[PDB]
């Protein structure tokens, strides 16, 4: 017998601040702070500037020294997280009930009053190095950013990574710039997990009154196209080809999303043939060994990168690639089925719920809704979103994906590896 | 200014080490004792009565 | 607004139920819209001969290949049609089998289970194919320094038990395991009292009980009898192996005592101290600042790249130490540092940081409670280790309980003047000799 | 009253290297004398030509 | 404020004179002595400063080796005599103090 639930509590404050909060009955607790901060805010002169202040998260604040924040943190055993996204920033705090309090504060510190210190800043900057090289010891990651570059001229291409130009040059007055003009309250959220709507409001009514910085969601991503190869030898190699698609919240993204699930997206068996995935068994047919494919999706507040990544022996890639874009091309001309356009949705569908079946995993989807939409929209209703999309959508999204102009990362041993030109 | 160690923690670390503190004085004790052959205090042990009166 | 402890009271009771077999079936219902349904059973390595080991394992990849009554791929089919994701794993004690779905499709999701759990085709063409995927896995594990020496150690702390063994065997056994092989560690393992269908989120008890009835009725009823064995206790050792290699730029270190197993109640005392001394990994923020010692020695003299403690549990022994990973001419300093600790908190284990470790505990049973699926597989793995579930409230009076007296007891019971199990692996030359690791195990102060 | 006998002499005495220290510099108390005492004697017994000879000249002081 | 500040201020004026570090073009802060709390006010000193007090050392160390002194119009003034160290020197005691405090619970 479990207790009846509660409805999440949602209010936009006349400054354009966003509060959210449900009152599940849980132990622990979780506040985040969403913010239009990520990386597409940055600009020729600042590039890593995001980055570092990732990193900085437990720097002195007034009111809050960095052995404070720590120590404090660590002595009710909870967490302080920030997460980036090339749209948003989240700070992300957790711990017991009991303790929602002071970990509130040192979040409200940390994201409103740091000082930036000259000397912990340059004690931090090395950081930089080792965090960008644990990521891109994952080909994917490289991969990506590549992508990014290569399809934007614009915002969405900046990295979320400083360019190691940068490290060690980004400056005190940078972070506090970036701090003035992103973290305002037309531009933030606050979220909350296991606290009460007007402990939230208040908070949000004393302390993120902020307001002075810059807009909107952008300078507007202006998609380009273009490749960028980076010869490697990693026996495999790694490559993503990618046309502009659509804007998230738009319907057509749910047309996307949905095309996504019948080309294929991650696998649902350990160890599985990958029987429903089109763009896995078309590549098989026809290559003998070591391979993965998987449609890719990204989905931008005024722009969308949609299309495929493949994985392959450096001699396979071409035609890899080649049998892959084929299959998009195949239900571009109308191949696609009813029963397929079923199975897509009910993966997308069983996916969404299950992305959200955790705090950690809500709390990111209301913050991101928060950001994107100013509104919560409830799961029965994404489920009803998802169900409007027509086959014909997905039909005219493929085939938005085949004549569009093309965006196109690799790295590996590319001796094989086509150029766009050639597909 | 040895303020610094004045607080609850360091009232625990005092207690955690006297049985030490004190088993270490026994050992330094029985030790010096029986390395100079203490009359004053031998004379009470049991057996070691190797000076007769 | 509802206290920490008002909360650990909301928490819906776990419904046990035992079918005529000794499959027992438990829930935890939620309200959510997802679920998760899998069966535990009492199958690992540690039941394993020496030929025949890797039995389970194999089993593992050929458990998702094929049914009598779905062939082939047509399992996978019905699965991803749905949304659905099925996974699998298996240590030395446990194997299991569980899917992740929408609540609707729990009736087929059980139906599922049971095909894969009793009647699977080993068809001689997909186990002569899995022989190939698994010798690959073989190798491939071979690259992961971590995975090595966590098998190092187990091979040297457990030394001629079948707990020295790993989980997915050695070469040799790979390539000759029969279908004979297989389908009789089925026989003997994979029947009724020894597995637990397990499942958490929008689901009825009564719900999973039908089902339990109607797709498990069928096994042990008419089974049992003679050929049924325990567990035989395995004796630790206490010893070393190093695997030196200096092409590895980074040494794998992991060093353990001797610690008891699931049952014992002194496990949370074990994880309060090990939570004081946590872990560390060179992408974490806060450095000199961090509450643990060692994590901040580790920082700010760049001792390691990562360090992290653990309590390794079985039947009636376990694990309990740390492992590391650091430069060559860090090994040395990053052992000190790290027995320093052990014996501190054997004798000097203070108030304070044992409230923060108290903490760090609680913080970590409910953050890890999180979902269908890390609940769901509580519920299994609890009643095969412990015959019941024990509710967060235990847990919090169990924690309640632990006070720095408690920790510098229960530490120096394991710790205190004990022979370690190490393993090394990389470039080790300056892992201190056994003697000397031995010597930091107890100390002359006290 | 064997396999629990070396264990008790462990458990109560040599954990610590608090009482090992103290049980050996006890033991080395007891121990000085009755090798000593046990080592006179041994010297005793293969001669008897130096002080057994006392009883005679003295006592007439 | 009046008589009594003055007098005080003018003893403290008399002492600084008396002390004579200014007869060496070192300013009050150039001889604090070297502890921990210091050693990390010293770094930190954002650049300028830094590279002033080490010419200023060098300065004095040059001097008291001759054994000779600035020309009087050199010597540092006193209250023209700025503290530079003091507000890096207070943030860092404050921060042990905290650690401190926090090592005793």
């Amino acid at each position: 017998v479990p207790p009846h639930p509660q409805d999440l509590e949602f209010t936009r404050l006349p400054n354009g601040l966003v509060i959210a909060s449900l009152e599940n009955y849980a132990p622990a607790s979780r506040i985040g702070l969403f913010i239009k901060a990520g990386s597409r805010y940055e600009n020729s002169n600042n590039l890593g500037t995001s980055h570092l202040l990732r990193l900085a998260s437990s720097l002195t604040t007034k009111g809050a020294s960095s052995f404070k924040i720590t120590r404090g943190i660590e002595a009710v055993g909870g967490k302080l997280s920030v997460t980036s996204t090339r749209e948003n920033m989240a700070y992300t705090v957790e711990c017991l009930r009991d303790d929602v309090d002071i970990l509130m504060e040192f979040l409200l510190n940390v994201t409103t009053a740091p000082e930036f210190r000259r000397w912990e800043v340059a004690a931090l900057q090395p950081q930089l190095r080792i965090d960008k090289a644990v990521a891109l010891q994952n080909p994917q990651a490289h991969v990506i950013e590549n992508l990014h570059a290569a399809a934007y001229r614009n915002a969405l291409a900046n990295s979320l990574y400083c360019p190691d130009y940068r490290i060690g040059k980004v400056t005190p007055v940078e972070l506090h710039d970036y701090v003035q003009n992103h973290f305002t309250s037309a531009r933030m959220a606050l979220i909350g997990l296991g606290v009460s709507h007007p402990v939230l409001k208040q908070v949000a009514e004393q302390f993120l009154n902020i307001r002075g910085g810059l807009g909107l969601s952008g300078a507007k991503a202006k998609y380009h196209g273009g490749e960028i190869r980076e010869q490697n030898g990693d026996s495999l190699v790694h490559a993503a080809l990618v046309a502009e698609s659509a804007a998230i919240g738009s319907a057509e993204a749910n047309a996307f999303s949905v095309l996504q699930h019948v080309l294929g997206a991650g696998p649902h068996v350990k160890r599985g043939s990958n029987a429903t995935s089109s763009l896995y068994q078309a590549v098989a047919k026809g290559v003998h060994q070591p391979f993965d494919v998987s449609a890719f999706n990204a989905s931008y507040s005024d722009s969308g990168l949609f299309g495929f990544y493949t994985i392959s022996q450096a001699a396979s890639a071409g035609d890899v690639i080649k049998a892959a874009y084929n299959q998009v091309k195949t239900i571009a001309q109308g191949n696609l089925s009813n029963p397929d356009v079923q199975a897509a949705k009910n993966k997308l569908k069983a996916g969404y719920l299950m992305s959200v079946e955790s705090s950690e995993g809500f709390l990111d989807e209301v913050g991101s809704q928060a950001l994107a939409a100013g509104s919560y929209t409830p799961p029965s209703t994404v489920l009803q979103q998802i169900d409007a999309v027509a086959d014909a959508d997905v039909i005219n999204a493929a085939k938005k994906f085949v004549s569009g102009r093309k965006s196109m990362a690799a790295s590996g041993n590319l001796g094989h590896t086509p150029f766009i030109d050639e597909l | 200014m040895l303020t610094r160690f004045l607080g609850p923690r360091y009232r625990q670390l005092a207690r955690n080490w006297v049985p030490t503190a004190q088993l270490w004085g026994a050992v330094g004790a029985v030790g010096l004792v029986w390395a100079t052959d203490w009359r004053l205090i031998l004379d009470w042990v049991p057996y070691i009565n190797g000076k007769f009166k | 607004t509802a206290t920490y402890a008002q909360a650990l009271q909301s928490v819906p009771e776990t419904q046990v139920s035992q079918l005529d077999n000794g499959l027992r079936v438990a829930s935890e219902q939620s309200s959510q819209p997802t679920c998760t349904v899998g069966v535990w059973i009492d199958a690992g390595s540690r039941y394993e001969s020496e030929k025949n080991n890797g039995a389970g394992y194999f089993v593992e990849h050929l458990a998702f290949k094929g049914t009598k009554n779905r062939p082939g791929n047509a399992l996978e089919k019905e699965v991803e049609s749905m949304g659905a994701h099925l996974n699998a794993y298996s240590t030395r004690e446990h194997t299991a089998y569980y899917i992740k779905a929408l609540s609707k499709d729990l009736p087929k999701a059980v139906e599922l289970l049971a095909d894969i759990v009793q009647n699977c085709s080993l068809e001689d063409s997909q186990i002569e194919k899995e022989r190939d995927v698994i010798l690959q896995e073989l190798q491939e594990n071979d690259t992961s320094m971590r995975d090595v020496v966590f098998n190092y150690l187990h091979a040297t702390a457990f030394q001629g038990t079948p707990l020295a063994q790993s989980v997915e065997g050695p070469s040799e056994n790979v390539r000759k395991l029969s279908r004979a092989d297989l389908t009789e560690y089925l026989s003997r393992h994979y029947k009724a009292p020894r597995m637990v269908l397990a499942a958490a989120g929008g689901l009825e008890h009564r719900q999973l009980l039908d089902l339990a009835q109607k797709h498990f009725s069928g096994l042990s009823g008419t089974y049992d009898e003679d050929a049924v064995p325990t567990l035989s206790p395995c004796r630790f050792t206490g010893s070393q192996i190093c695997h030196r290699e200096d092409g590895l730029p980074l040494a794998h270190v992991a060093i353990a005592v001797e610690g008891p197993g699931w049952a014992h109640p002194d496990n949370v005392a074990l994880q309060v101290a090990n939570a004081i001394i946590g872990h560390y990994d060179c992408t974490y923020g806060g450095g000199a600042h961090l509450s643990s010692p060692l994590a901040s020695i580790a920082a700010t003299n760049k001792l390691c790249q990562s360090f992290q403690t653990f309590n390794i549990c079985y039947a009636d022994t376990g694990l309990l130490g740390a492992h590391f990973v650091c430069d060559h001419m860090s090994i040395d300093d990053m052992m000190f540092v790290l027995q320093g600790q052990w014996m501190r908190l054997c004798t000097s284990a203070t108030e304070s940081e044992v409230l923060r470790g108290k903490n760090l505990l609680r913080n970590a049973l409910v953050s890890h409670l999180d979902g269908t699926t890390p609940v769901c597989e509580d519920i299994g793995r609890s009643l095969l280790t412990y015959g019941r579930r024990i509710p967060l409230a235990e847990w919090e009076s169990r924690i309640a309980e632990v006070d720095a007296r408690v920790v510098r007891e229960v530490c120096s019971k394991y710790f205190y003047d004990q022979c370690p199990a190490v393993a090394g692996f990389g470039p080790i030359e300056q892992l201190p000799d056994y003697n000397r690791i031995r010597s930091g195990m107890f100390w002359l102060r006290f | 009253v064997a396999p629990t006998l070396t264990a008790r002499l462990y458990s109560l005495l040599f954990r610590r290297t608090s009482t090992f220290a103290l049980t050996i510099v006890v033991g080395a108390l007891f121990f000085e004398r009755a090798f000593d005492q046990g080592a006179d004697a041994i010297y005793e017994h293969i001669n008897e030509g130096k002080l057994w000879k006392h009883i005679k000249h003295k006592y007439e002081n | 404020v009046s008589a009594s500040s003055r007098w005080l201020e003018g003893i403290r004026k008399w002492y600084y004179n008396a002390a004579g570090f200014n007869k060496l073009g070192l300013m009050r802060d150039d001889t604090i002595h070297e502890n921990d709390d210091v050693k990390e006010a010293i770094r930190r000193l954002p650049e300028n400063l830094y590279d002033d007090r080490v010419f200023r050392i060098k300065r004095a160390l040059d001097l008291s080796m001759r054994q000779q002194i600035l020309p009087k119009e050199q010597w540092t003034k006193y209250e023209e005599d700025k503290s530079y160290l003091e507000p890096y020197l207070k943030e860092v005691i404050r921060e042990r103090k905290e650690r401190e405090e926090w090592a005793k619970k």
